[PDB]
């Protein structure tokens, strides 16, 4: 897959989270967009585990 | 065949009715200008007061003839010979044509200039890529040079690329129609926000496209299942009779200009067995233009990666 | 509890606990991407009656209706905001009704319900009774008008010339929309209609007492509201009086103005002689070149930034009078010092609300080498350069383009006080379309 946007990127998220469930904390951080990263950028569908908890 | 004198060095047409004098001239020998600003259907009788000219001895000019869409309307033309090339010597000039999609220049018909370079600038919706197959075929093959057709606005919003359509299948009936065609992912399926369907009756394959607009228009949205290939019903058509169909993809032509893409079927003829509104530019355009956007920044927002 | 500094909730409802003790929250509310859809009716929060900012939900997938979560929630403050919008209600594919019906004031922001599957009883409320400027609302998408058949019990219930309509108001089909007799004027009401303090915002638990308000329309302090904080108390994050004992303590602070702040505005600095000495610069920093503009929320994070050392890109679709708050973060910017760019940006009237820029510098620039830029600007009817104001541009050219509704004239006019017209084509400023529909 080169890009991915809409819907199906919260799909396949939650798809690669699965039951990790996702990581937050408070912008205390950095402004760089995962959109940027993996909608207008090429995308990489390895990186998307590092969203997840761990 | 006749020749016309006009009394003008240049006649200038605004009009049918000012073209109408020119009915049945077939050599002109004096300069021509269009200007036409407004009216109706008018490149349909155009064609038939001036389609039989095909020799200017003077120049060529066409300016503000936001009117026109397409010159198919000078059918045959074979010669401009350059008597009265202009300022950096040109014989043929189209300036500020706001609406100019295409030339004359296709596969059906050639051109010879005798001399005299072409000019264009501010045609926005002209695709520069389409003028340098002209230039060729008309044998000014390398005679201009960069600023005598600038590069800049000519074209500037057009969709000088477009991805094809496949008809995946096709169904008739003694007046009916029914059609698909393949699922066309855009690149971030967003970017997508309707099909259009043309239709026109045409019994002979020597059509295209910018025919005036005789081109029935039907609307068609994407069904939700994004397991479905897109189809339609038409219906009411005339028996025993052939149809030209295709389908232009429409896109939001912003954000990335020429990334957005842009999509457009090969034409199809069908032989049968034996409404549009106005504000739908914006007024769904609107409902993706500003809910795109506000994904795309929930989603910057709310995902934060892991160390 | 006064939780905060504020909470983002995700993964599952059984971390949704976290609440049983807030009353209010000091900050957002995200709910997120609760999956598993299953816990639903076991979870409760009555003690939560004001939200001083934004309230997201997104993808809640189990959930009815937020009246068996928030049944109190009486008002949103809005004091942050999400792109413009106070609530946002998003893809709740189970949702059918929004309940909240205790909900009186919306102090801010707008609303953006979208795409909701399933939910009815959108726009059977109205929407000017509890905000001002419906017209900034956005609810799109939604379970399409004639599937729902919005309905009160009996419908015998409480009513309004709804818009241009004359229909009874409904939240869901158990509760009318709760509302204060036009008796009350300005004021709120308490349960039987009777009109209560003029500092309450929202219900009250007893008529004209101040300190019977649930909420406070301008501050609360020591369990009363209040028109305005008490003497020595400092206004903090727009809806409560403190003191140093809190300021201090505030984790890394300032005082300045009686706000209690991260920083000193412009014109005031960190005396070190003691440390609330804001005694009478403020920079803006970057990360990405291009520092895009497009809400309140990009906006405010400029809110006081004097020299911001960046490039803009300003992308305003929408928004009925948001130069009204622009010029209250961004009008003190006196240098940008990259290129300028405005695509879009069919919302704007004029730049005036930019209000001291004076420079730009265009250490970097567009392709082209444009240091200015303005594109397709389909209402930006003037430019904040009236003579009376000086805008100097220290490199590089300008251009302008289908900007249909600005007089040629009145670039011209900027090319004048610019002095800056040995840099441009007929192209770049033309009038082939800049202006060509100005009136
Ligand atoms: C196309 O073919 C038809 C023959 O059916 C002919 O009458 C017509 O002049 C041709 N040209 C155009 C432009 O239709
Ligand atoms: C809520 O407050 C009570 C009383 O102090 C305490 O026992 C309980 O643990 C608190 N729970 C949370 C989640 O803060
Ligand atoms: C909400 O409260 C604010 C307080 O400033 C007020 O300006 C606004 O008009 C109120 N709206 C309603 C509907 O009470
Ligand atoms: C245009 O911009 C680049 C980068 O700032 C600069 O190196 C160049 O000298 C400028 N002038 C041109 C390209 O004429």
């Amino acid at each position: 897959s080169e890009t991915l946007c809409g819907g199906e990127l919260v799909d396949t998220l939650q798809f690669v989270c699965g039951d990790r469930g996702f990581y937050f904390s408070r912008p205390a951080r950095r402004s760089r967009g995962i959109v940027e990263e993996c909608c207008f950028r090429s995308c990489d569908l390895a990186l998307l585990e590092t969203y997840c908890a761990t | 065949p006749k020749v016309c004198e006009e009394e003008k060095k240049t006649k200038t047409i605004d009009s049918v009715t000012s073209a109408q004098m020119l009915q049945g001239c077939t050599i002109f020998k004096g300069n021509l200008l269009i200007n036409i600003r407004r009216g109706n259907n008018i490149a349909s009788e155009l064609e038939n007061f001036m389609g039989l000219i095909e020799v200017v001895t003077g120049y060529v000019k066409i300016r503000h003839s936001h009117a026109l869409v397409s010159l198919s309307f000078l059918k045959n033309l074979r010669l401009i010979l350059g008597e009265e090339q202009l300022e950096g010597n040109y014989s043929f000039y189209v300036l500020d044509n706001q609406n100019l999609q295409q030339l004359w220049d296709w596969d059906h018909r050639n051109l010879t200039i005798k001399a005299g370079k072409m000019y264009f600038a501010f045609n926005p919706k002209l695709c520069v890529s389409e003028i340098y197959r002209m230039e060729e075929v008309t044998g000014t093959k390398g005679r201009q040079s960069k600023g005598d057709i600038n590069t800049r606005n000519n074209g500037e919003r057009a969709s000088c690329e477009s991805d094809v359509l496949h008809f995946t299948s096709t169904t008739t009936s003694k007046n009916r129609i029914i059609i698909t065609w393949h699922r066309y992912r855009p690149p971030d399926y967003r970017d997508l926000i309707s099909f259009t369907v043309y239709y026109k009756e045409a019994p002979f394959k020597n059509v295209t496209e910018y025919d005036g607009q005789s081109w029935n228009m039907v609307d068609v949205d994407l069904p939700p299942n994004k397991d479905v290939e897109p189809g339609i019903l038409l219906h009411g058509l005339k028996p025993w009779t052939q149809y030209a169909v295709y389908v232009k993809a429409v896109t939001l032509t912003m954000v990335e200009n020429d990334h957005i893409r842009g999509a457009k079927s090969e034409i199809l003829y069908i032989r049968t067995n034996a409404p549009k509104t106005e504000a739908e530019k914006q007024a769904e355009k609107e409902e993706a233009e500003y809910r795109k956007v506000f994904e795309n920044f929930l989603h910057n927002s709310i995902f934060v990666p892991r160390p």
